[PDB]
């Protein structure tokens, strides 16, 4: 009841569409527990970016 | 005798009848006959509305305003019975007549304050054993306040009693409790006192004329805020007839 | 659609029976109609008081009954209140107040008769339009 | 049928009220103004170069001298309205810059609008209005007239949605 | 709880009758007979306690006591709803058409 | 409750504004919870349907309509010629799932302003404090998106 | 020379940054007024009863407005065509509630900008120019006459006057087409003839003088450096305009005279707006626009609708919703 | 309304003000509604019905004829208001009326 | 209980010291009724010093 | 009520802060009332004053 698209998220849903959908923090926008996502997570695409 | 043409745009029409200064004698009571007013006037001078302190200590004080509706003030052409009763009082009841008028008063600071000033549903009676009208007499009575907007009146949001939306269309999807007081219409109907002092008789031909003194409620918004108390103060005038 | 025999085939008097009017009739007394009574009833209202209509349901609850053409003529010759209590030729149309209503003058049986099949046929054509005001224009 | 249009714009999208229609008024209104001010300025410095009272023949395409004094014309507005024009080419450049300018704005408000992205309301003058039953604007009054707009044109403007409003939901001042 | 009056006098008989004591005069051109002069007569002589109280109206004809009689059934009493019946509305209330 | 909050107009990116800024969210609220589905019946017992928002409206009556499309019910605009008022014609509202699922109401205000978000879809309890929120529609990112594209093309 | 022979030569001189004038004369007071009560009104003024019906409208920035939602709200209905000037008032307090500043402002902006179109012709003669610009300017002030003084006298009252403020323009056109159908009015249909064509031959005059323009300058310079003001001879190539707008219609369908279309560029637009301003002026008195309301009727004599019919109910829903407290009866005759 | 029985001087109207008649702000008493602003118009069928003081309440109750009614009748329903092409009435009236004011 | 000085009004105490106490919206700040000061309340010289 | 508000530290110009910005009833609020006197008193009924 609280998705992306309710928050104002631009960005977000464009990681998510080709597979980024894990934090560093340790959630998943599906919801899911204890996954991993590597370095590319969101957090991880953001820092490369910058870099 | 004045033609409307005298009397147009003078301000005149606002203005009750007066009596010369000669008029200062009685005007008898059969307590057999009937009577009837056949018209009474009431023409305010000062409007004064009790201040709100903020603090319940103090004793709070009718301050003076200023009117801003002009000169369309003044009650007119009011008739009714007046039945002499057994105390000997004399106890006027109206009938009907040009007896409201909305008034918009603004105080100190920039505050409007509208009110419905009427006498309707008048009933006054004076002091026991009044076998002639003079000097002396007075009235006392009470009154009908009824809301200052009626039934069909709508908002600037389109919210009314008897016709109007019932919510906020503006704001679909908001918390409608903290909004009842404002989408909810009231009609407020009160009471209010007035005093009638006879200040001049003309026995001869029964006109009485004097001051008066009326308290009531102010306009509430259909219920949306708290009235104003309000002092009404002015002059009179009334044919007293045989009936 | 049409503008058949059976849609122009009305109610005659208070006892059912019915007469078939012409089509020049009906033309005749929409024509009539706009001349001497559209400034007040036009599309079946009442202007100068909209509490009353043309309707064939108020005719016929309206005392005598008037959704009949002999009742019209009758109201246009004789007009009462709802109730038939009071006579009001002297505020209303008809050929006992022509006098001070001069569109009535000329007017025959025919004129009116044609007239009243206009009031009856028109919501027969137009449904709720007829006497419904500005909300089904 | 375009009427239709304007009036539907207006009661739905309160079109009115939306800065980039605003700035095509701008440049339409703009552009006739200019159109107006210049041929008339130009007609009313005109150089005398011939004898008939009727000045159009003085003129010849092939001519190599300006028609008309830009430096009387330059005074005249300089005085009149405070500022003039002094470069020909600015002065033509401007005049194709304003009304196309103003169109393309007005275009843009349209797309908003083709995604119900409208400049309709006002939030704090809404939350004001909700509270407060005193307080009235032309916006306020305005919004009122969409809301009639909308009921009563709706039912037959939009006949595949087989709306039924009963006489009594539909919205109405008193006596009308 | 603030209430709408008129809307909860929707819920009562005033919303399926002829309310003698609050409803506008022009409902009476619902049944033959009734408007304008016993229309007029109930409206000035309201409030009336119960429907048949309708009857004592004075001066009443026998035929209209007889019409009133046959129309009871469409009539109701309910407590004076000062909303309805202030500014003169049962005479006017602003509905034309 | 997720196809449930689909169905329903809040989530409609045709329903905002130009100016109207920030997350959806910040208009309806943070949305807690399905309500259940509403089902409204006339004093027959007669099932009724509330006749939903097209997106161009703005704002849009209560009209209550039965399986046939023929109105049986309305919140009025005058009152004094009202016939299809739900004080006139018994309305309730019962409700099937969600946070009020069995329950049943019959108080007019109440089974109104219920009817008033039932011409939105499905209800929803809503969180309208945390963000401060004004009760008035956003649209989402596929809007905003939209919106840009075609201004930029 | 004696005192008043100076006075006139320095009314009238021709050296004054901004010339004066006996029009001036009349037209610098009344202006500034107007304008300082504008200016203090639009953000200040009180809530003003426009209705006459005791329900003040909010027009001043300080009392809740922003620029597009604010305005100077025009005098009361109880005022109708009244002369409503500050002394006729009991107080200050009373002349704003009852909205004596509109009044103040329009007849201001009224005598000043018809002294404003005398100026234009008194310049005009004093610097040997031809007279008629001041007849371009009539049509724009012939459409500030019709809606702020034609329009309130035909309907009897200022408060139909058009407010001073967006918004309040807004009101004043939805009601307008309201009560007088304006689109299917031929003479305001000939006001957006007049001004679509007057921006459309805006736009095809610059273009056509841009792209004719002559080289006299680099691309790394502004083609306007090209121009110096006062120069003898043209600045572009008229023929070669002539040419290409020629091709693109047809030859005689564009102007090889400068001389002849300029006039036409004054006349389009300056003839429309006549046309629209004579339209307000004339619905005043309420002769509306055309009426095809249930024209088409089938053979049975079904009412067949049409897009007029469409506009019609556009039109009930405005009417039935404008001024929703201030009709008591029926017909809303004025 | 009068007619129906209604006391039409003490007639509140939704504003508060009077539903038919009212005061002009120099105080005469005059009509209501909208037509406040015309309380300068004058005609011989409506003078009878005026005193010093503006319109007589007495004299309304009293002495209006069936001439007056009929009179106020037929201008009501003839008001200068119509189309270009001559439909009578309000900008929003159906075809059928052929009336534009001389 | 609410002076001028609890409300954050720095130039207002000046122009009351030197005898400027009212308003043209009739208050004064002796809380006083019904006077009237003519030209120089407040206002006015908030006036007189912009022209 | 004046001379007691006077009688109160809120009041003291010497209690404020460089960055606290505004009027004074931005702080403690908008007074409103005078809650009368306190005396305090023990177990015993001897009064006793707040330091
Ligand atoms: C190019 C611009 C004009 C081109 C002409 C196009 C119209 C063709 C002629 C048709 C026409 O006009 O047709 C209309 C009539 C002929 O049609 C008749 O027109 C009548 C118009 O009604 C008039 O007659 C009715 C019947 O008596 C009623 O009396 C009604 O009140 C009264 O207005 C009725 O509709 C008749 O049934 C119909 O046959 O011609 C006329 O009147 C002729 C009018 C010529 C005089 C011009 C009128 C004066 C205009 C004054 C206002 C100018 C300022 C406002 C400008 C906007
Ligand atoms: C002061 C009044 C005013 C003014 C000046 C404008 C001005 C404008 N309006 Mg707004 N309008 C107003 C009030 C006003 N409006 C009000 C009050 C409303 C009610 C809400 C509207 C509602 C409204 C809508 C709904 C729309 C406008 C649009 C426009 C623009 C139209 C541009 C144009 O020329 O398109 C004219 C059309 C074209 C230029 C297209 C090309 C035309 C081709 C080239 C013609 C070819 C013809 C061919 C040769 C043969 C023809 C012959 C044939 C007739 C036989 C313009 C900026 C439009 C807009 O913004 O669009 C972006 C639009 O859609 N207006
Ligand atoms: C493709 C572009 C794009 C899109 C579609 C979005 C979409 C979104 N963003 Mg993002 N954003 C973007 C670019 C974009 N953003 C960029 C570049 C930045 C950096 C500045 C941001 C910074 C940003 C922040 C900080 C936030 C968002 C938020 C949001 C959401 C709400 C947007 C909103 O309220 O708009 C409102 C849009 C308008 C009011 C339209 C403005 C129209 C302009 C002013 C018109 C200008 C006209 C011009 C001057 C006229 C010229 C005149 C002529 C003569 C030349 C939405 C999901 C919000 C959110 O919910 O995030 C969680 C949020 O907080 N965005
Ligand atoms: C003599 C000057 C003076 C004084 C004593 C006051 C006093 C007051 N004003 Mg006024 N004011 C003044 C001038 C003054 N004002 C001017 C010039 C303006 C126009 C900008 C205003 C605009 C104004 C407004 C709009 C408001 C006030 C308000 C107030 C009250 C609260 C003040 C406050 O919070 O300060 C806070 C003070 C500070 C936080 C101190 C700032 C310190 C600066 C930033 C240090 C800069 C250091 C520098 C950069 C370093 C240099 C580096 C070096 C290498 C060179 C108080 C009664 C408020 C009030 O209550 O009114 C009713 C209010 O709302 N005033
Ligand atoms: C107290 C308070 C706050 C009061 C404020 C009240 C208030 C309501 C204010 C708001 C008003 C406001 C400005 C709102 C409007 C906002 C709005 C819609 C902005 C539009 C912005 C915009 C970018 C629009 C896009 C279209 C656009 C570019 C339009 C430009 C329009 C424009 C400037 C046209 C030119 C107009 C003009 C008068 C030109 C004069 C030219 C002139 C001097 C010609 C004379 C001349 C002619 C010759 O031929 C020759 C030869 C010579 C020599 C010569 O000289
Ligand atoms: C698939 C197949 C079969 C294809 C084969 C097609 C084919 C090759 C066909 C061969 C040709 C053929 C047979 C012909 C087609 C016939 C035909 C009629 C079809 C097309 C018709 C049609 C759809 C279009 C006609 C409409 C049309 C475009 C006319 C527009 C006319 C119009 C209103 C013009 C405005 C005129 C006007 C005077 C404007 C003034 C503008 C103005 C003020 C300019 C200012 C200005 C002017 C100057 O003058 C100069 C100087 C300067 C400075 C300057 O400022
Ligand atoms: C260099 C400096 C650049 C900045 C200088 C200019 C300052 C910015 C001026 C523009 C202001 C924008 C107004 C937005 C108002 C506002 O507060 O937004 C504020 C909003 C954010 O909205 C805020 O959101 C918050 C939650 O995070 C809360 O909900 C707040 O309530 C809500 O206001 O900002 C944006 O949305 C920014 C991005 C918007 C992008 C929209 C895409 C569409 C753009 C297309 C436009 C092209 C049109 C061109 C036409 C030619
Ligand atoms: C040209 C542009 C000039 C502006 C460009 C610079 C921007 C201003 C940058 C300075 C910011 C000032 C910070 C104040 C913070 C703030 O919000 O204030 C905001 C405060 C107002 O305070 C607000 O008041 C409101 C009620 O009106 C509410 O209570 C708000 O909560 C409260 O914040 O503003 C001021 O007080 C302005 C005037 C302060 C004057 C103080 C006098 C002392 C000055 C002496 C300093 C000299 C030292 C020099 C040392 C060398
Ligand atoms: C119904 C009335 C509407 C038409 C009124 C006139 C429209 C033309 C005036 C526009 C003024 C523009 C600003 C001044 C622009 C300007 O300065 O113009 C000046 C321009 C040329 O001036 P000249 O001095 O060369 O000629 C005018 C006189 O001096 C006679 O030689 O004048 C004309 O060409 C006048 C044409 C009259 C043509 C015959 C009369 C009009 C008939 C056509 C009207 C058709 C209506 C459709
Ligand atoms: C008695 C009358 C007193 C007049 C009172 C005030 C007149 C004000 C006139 C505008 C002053 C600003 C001109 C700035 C700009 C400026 O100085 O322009 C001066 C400019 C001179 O152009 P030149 O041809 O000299 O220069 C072109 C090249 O040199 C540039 O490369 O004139 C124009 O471009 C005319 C077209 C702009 C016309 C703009 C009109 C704006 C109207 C006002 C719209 C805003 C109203 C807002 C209200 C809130
Ligand atoms: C305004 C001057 C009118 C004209 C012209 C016409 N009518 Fe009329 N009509 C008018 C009024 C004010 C009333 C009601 C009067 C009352 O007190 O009852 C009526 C009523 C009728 C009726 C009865 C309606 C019903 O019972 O439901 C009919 C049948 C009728 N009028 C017909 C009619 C005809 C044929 C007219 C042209 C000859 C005509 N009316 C003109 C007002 C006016
Ligand atoms: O004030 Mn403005 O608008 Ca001309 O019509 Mn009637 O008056 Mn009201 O109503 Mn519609
Ligand atoms: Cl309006
Ligand atoms: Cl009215
Ligand atoms: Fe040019």
């Amino acid at each position: 009841l609280n998705p992306m698209w309710r928050q104002g998220m631009f960005v977000l849903p464009f990681m998510a569409r080709l597979g980024v959908t894990g934090s560093w923090s340790g959630w998943s926008i599906t919801g899911e527990t204890g996954i991993d996502p590597g370095f590319w997570s969101f957090e991880g695409v953001a820092l490369a970016h910058i870099v | 005798t004045l033609t409307y043409d005298d009397i147009v745009g003078t301000g005149l029409a606002n203005k009750c009848p007066t009596l010369d200064d000669t008029a200062r004698g009685a005007y008898p009571i059969d307590s057999s006959q009937t009577y009837r007013i056949a018209r009474l006037c009431l023409q305010p001078t000062t409007f004064l509305v009790k201040e709100e302190p903020k603090n319940k200590r103090q004793e709070a004080e009718f301050v003076p305003t200023k009117l801003v509706t002009r000169e369309t003030t003044s009650l007119d052409q009011i008739q009714g019975e007046l039945k002499v009763n057994s105390d000997g009082s004399l106890t006027f009841v109206e009938e009907d007549g040009i007896d409201f008028q909305p008034v918009t008063v603004q105080m100190a600071g920039g505050e409007r304050i509208p009110l419905l000033f009427t006498v309707k549903n008048l009933v006054a009676s004076t002091q026991p054993n009044v076998t002639s009208i003079t000097t002396s007499t007075d009235f006392k009575g009470e009154f009908n306040v009824p809301s200052y907007r009626t039934a069909n009146f709508l908002d600037p949001k389109g919210r009314g009693l008897a016709s109007g939306y019932d919510s906020a269309i503006a704001l679909p999807q908001a918390k409608e409790e903290e909004l009842a007081r404002a989408n909810v219409k009231r009609f407020s109907l009160t009471k209010g006192q007035i005093s009638l002092n006879v200040a001049k008789v003309d026995g001869r031909t029964g006109e009485i004329a004097g001051t008066f003194e009326s308290e009531q409620l102010s306009d509430d918004d259909m219920g949306a805020h708290e009235p104003h108390e309000v002092k009404i103060q002015g002059v009179f005038y009334a044919s007293i007839e045989p009936a | 659609a049409e503008l058949t025999p059976e849609v122009l085939t009305v109610p005659l008097n208070s006892e059912g029976k019915t007469i078939t009017l012409t089509e020049k009739q009906y033309l005749e007394g929409k024509r009539l109609f706009q001349y001497a009574c559209a400034s007040c009833h036009v599309g079946g209202i009442t202007k100068t008081n909209p509490s009353l209509d043309l309707r064939t349901e108020t005719l016929a609850l309206a005392t005598p009954p008037r959704d009949n053409i002999e009742g019209l003529v009758d109201y246009m010759k004789n007009p009462t209140t709802y109730d038939g209590e009071q006579e009001i030729a002297e505020v209303h149309p008809s050929l006992r107040s022509a006098d001070i209503f001069p569109k009535m003058r000329n007017l025959t049986e025919k004129d009116l008769v044609a007239i009243a099949g206009h009031i009856l046929v028109e919501p027969k054509i137009l449904g709720d339009k007829w006497g419904g005001g500005k909300v089904y224009y | 049928a375009i009427f239709r249009f304007l009036l539907f714009f207006q009661g739905f999208h309160n079109w009115t009220l939306n800065p980039f229609h605003m700035m095509g008024v701008a440049g339409v209104l703009g552009g006739a103004l200019l159109c107006a001010i210049h041929g008339a300025t130009v007609e009313n410095t005109l150089f005398q170069d011939g004898e008939g009272a009727s000045t159009f023949r003085a003129f010849n395409p092939t001519q190599a001298e300006e028609t008309y004094s830009m430096v009387t014309a330059n005074r005249f507005w300089s005085q009149i309205f405070g500022i003039a024009f002094s470069n020909k080419r600015w002065l033509h450049f401007f005049m194709l810059f304003v009304p196309v300018t103003g169109l393309w704005m007005s275009a843009i408000g349209v797309v908003g609008l083709a995604l119900n992205l409208r400049s309709y309301d006002f939030i704090s003058q809404e939350i004001r209005a909700a509270e407060d039953p005193e307080f009235e604007t032309f916006y306020t009054k305005n919004l009122l007239l969409n809301e009639g707009i909308r009921a009563w044109m709706a039912p037959q403007d939009q006949p595949h949605e087989n709306f039924v409003f009963p006489e009594e939901v539909l919205p109405r001042g008193n006596a009308l | 709880e603030l209430v709408n009056v008129v809307d909860e006098k929707l819920g009562t008989a005033y919303g399926e009758k002829i309310d003698l004591n609050n409803t506008n005069i022009a409902a009476f051109i619902q049944y033959r007979g009734l408007y304008p002069t016993l229309a007029k007569l109930i409206v000035k002589n309201a409030p009336y306690e119960s429907v048949e109280d309708v009857l004592n109206i004075p001066g009443l004809t026998e035929r209209q006591k007889q019409i009133l009689r046959e129309n009871l059934e469409h009539f109701t009493v309910t407590e004076v709803e000062t909303a309805l019946v202030e500014g003169g509305d049962r005479y006017n209330n602003g509905l034309y058409k | 409750e997720k196809l449930a909050f689909y169905d329903y107009i809040g989530n409609n990116p045709a329903k905002g504004g130009l100016f109207r800024t920030g997350p959806m969210n910040k208009g309806d609220g943070i949305a807690q919870a399905w309500k259940g589905h509403a089902v409204f019946r006339n004093k027959e017992g007669e099932e009724l349907f509330v006749r939903r928002m097209p997106a161009f409206f703005e704002s849009f009556p209560v009209i209550l309509t039965d399986k046939n499309g023929v109105v049986k019910a309305d919140i009025p605009f005058r009152r004094a010629e009202s016939k299809y008022s739900f004080e006139q014609q018994g309305v309730t509202v019962s409700f099937y799932g969600g946070e009020l699922n069995g329950q049943t109401f019959t108080d007019p205000p109440t089974v109104k302003s219920y009817a008033r978000k039932a011409i939105f879809g499905e209800i929803f309890e809503f969180d309208t404090e945390t963000l401060n929120s004004d009760g008035i529609f956003r649209t989402s990112p596929r809007g905003w998106f939209t919106f840009a594209h075609a201004v930029f093309a | 020379a004696n005192l008043w022979e100076r006075f006139c030569n320095w009314v009238t001189s021709t050296d004054n940054r901004l010339y004066v004038g006996w029009f001036g004369v009349i037209m610098i007071p009344t202006l500034l007024a107007a304008t300082i009560c504008f200016v203090i009104a639009f953000i200040a003024a009180p809530p003003v009863d426009i209705d006459g019906i005791r329900e003040p409208v909010s027009g001043s920035l300080l009392y809740g407005n922003n620029i597009i939602t604010g305005a100077v709200v025009p005098s009361s209905n109880a005022i109708g065509l009244h002369f409503y000037p500050i002394w006729e008032a009991a107080s200050l307090d009373e002349w704003l509630y009852n909205g004596g500043p509109y009044q103040l402002i329009i007849f201001h902006f009224l005598l000043g900008a018809s002294c404003y179109m005398g100026r234009q012709w008194e310049l005009s003669y004093r610097l040997g120019m031809r007279p008629w610009i001041c007849v371009a300017y009539s049509a724009p002030l012939a459409s500030a006459f019709a809606v702020f003084l034609i329009y309130p006298i035909g309907q009897g009252s200022f408060s139909d006057g058009m407010p001073l403020g967006i918004s309040g323009t807004f009101n004043f056109m939805i009601v307008f087409q309201a009560e007088h159908n304006i689109l299917m009015h031929p003479f305001h249909q000939l006001g957006v003839a007049g001004v679509f064509g007057g921006a459309l031959f805006c736009a095809m005059h610059g273009s056509l003088v841009t792209s004719s323009l002559i080289r006299e300058t680099t691309e790394t310079e502004s083609a306007n450096y090209g121009y110096k003001f006062g120069q003898e001879e043209e600045t572009y190539n008229i023929v070669a305009a002539h040419g290409y707008f020629g091709r693109l219609i047809f030859q005689y369908a564009s102007f090889n005279n400068s001389r002849s279309l300029h006039f036409f560029l004054a006349a389009w637009p300056v003839v429309g707006v006549w046309f629209t301003a004579l339209g307000i002026s004339t619905m005043a008195f309420n002769l509306n626009g055309f009426n095809f309301n249930h024209s088409v009727i089938d053979a049975k004599g079904n009412v067949i609708n049409t897009w007029a019919d469409i506009i019609n109910r556009a039109n009930l829903g405005m009417e039935v919703m404008h001024e929703r407290n201030a009709h008591n009866f029926p017909l809303d005759l004025a | 309304d009068q007619k129906l029985g209604a006391n039409v001087g003490s007639a509140q109207g939704p504003t508060g003000l009077g539903k038919y008649l009212m005061r002009s702000p120099t105080g005469e008493i005059i009509f209501g509604g909208e037509t406040m602003r015309f309380w300068d118009f004058r005609g011989p069928w409506l003078e009878p019905l005026r005193g010093p003081n503006g319109l007589d309440l007495n004299k309304i109750k009293n002495d209006i004829q069936p001439w007056q009614e009929r009179r106020a009748a037929e201008y009501m329903t003839h008001a200068p208001l119509g189309s270009l092409n001559s439909v009578g009435g309000v900008a929003t009236e159906i075809n059928s009326v052929n009336f534009v004011s001389p």
